[PDB]
């Protein structure tokens, strides 16, 4: 996260971290329930094997909230293509259930029409992760968050050097140097409603990070709600 | 505006119009209250709530 604030105790409890064989965090995720994590499809070939860590707010020190979970099944969307990052969504089935506690709680899955009428029409959403703090900088040791306004879809398309599909939306700022970045990838974009946070997007990609005239690009979760619900039966 | 358009039909979470009337519902981990609007957690750490406790 470029700019923004760091998540305080209990503020971003749906944050998950995908860690590799070397124990390095390489992508984010969102807790949906005791067994399921929402993440980006593109994150699943940046390692040969990975695990999920929850309750982490500081990668350089250990903390009471933390627990590791192994993935039983990886449900990557069969239409994902790295040329466009279209269909950039995947669901992880954990072997053992998450225990919800301080810094560990799922984000709510919204209903399709309500989300489009009520959540997408809010001024801003919130995005978090351990990703880069500058476009060319290193990964953050601390979990950061950032309030990002929803961007008009036409303005979004006119800004982009690459295709914006029906499975994507824009969020962030025009010139203000605040945005998600590499490593936040696959992490939570949530929207607040009456003191409750609903998962509205997945950190997918952008033309660098925090660039003027460029926004963050997020996988539109509302286009995949039935698909996600179907994933959580098997 | 009308119904769900007017203040989410007084529902805590989801609102959809049904037989003119409004019907409220809640996400997993909650149950609808007796008033048919509020969403009450069924245990600690319900979805969407910042875990300040
Ligand atoms: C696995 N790592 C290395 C990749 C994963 C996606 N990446 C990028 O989008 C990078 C860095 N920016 C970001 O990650 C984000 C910025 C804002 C949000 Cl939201 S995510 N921006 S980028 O410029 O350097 C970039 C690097 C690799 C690939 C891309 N993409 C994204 C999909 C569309 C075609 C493409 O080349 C790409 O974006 C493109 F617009 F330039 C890094
Ligand atoms: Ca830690």
């Amino acid at each position: 996260i470029v700019g923004g604030q760091e998540c305080k105790d209990g503020e971003c409890p749906w944050q998950a971290l995908l860690i590799n064989e070397e124990n390095e965090g390489f992508c984010g995720g969102t807790i949906l329930s005791e067994f399921y994590i929402l993440t980006a499809a593109h994150c699943l070939y940046q390692a040969k094997r990975f695990k999920v860590r929850v309750g982490d707010r500081n990668t350089e020190q250990e903390e009471g909230g933390e627990a590791v979970h192994e993935v039983e099944v990886v449900i990557k969307h069969n239409r994902f293509t790295k040329e466009t990052y279209d269909f950039d969504i995947a669901v992880l089935r954990l072997k053992t259930p998450i225990t919800f506690r301080m810094n560990v709680a799922p984000a709510c899955l919204p209903e399709r029409d309500w989300a489009e009428s009520t959540l997408m029409t809010q001024k801003t959403g919130i995005v978090s992760g351990f990703g880069r703090t500058h476009e060319k900088g290193r990964q953050s040791t601390r979990l950061k968050m950032l309030e990002v306004p929803y961007v008009d879809r036409n303005s979004c398309k006119l800004s982009s050097s690459f295709i914006i599909t029906q499975n994507m939306f824009c969020a962030g700022y025009d010139t203000k140097q605040e945005d998600a970045c590499q490593g936040d990838s696959g992490g939570p974009h949530v929207t607040r409603f009456k003191d409750t946070y609903f998962v509205t997007g997945i950190v997918s990609w952008g033309e660098g990070c925090a660039r003027k005239g460029k926004y963050g690009i997020y996988t539109k979760v509302t286009a995949f709600l039935k698909w996600i619900d179907r994933s959580m039966k098997t | 505006r009308k119904l769900c358009s007017l203040d989410n039909g007084d529902c805590d979470q989801f609102c959809h119009e049904e037989q003119n009337s409004v019907v409220c519902s809640c996400a997993r981990g909650y149950t609808l209250a007796d008033n048919g609007k509020a969403c009450i957690p069924t245990g600690p750490y319900p979805c969407g709530k910042q875990t300040l406790e």
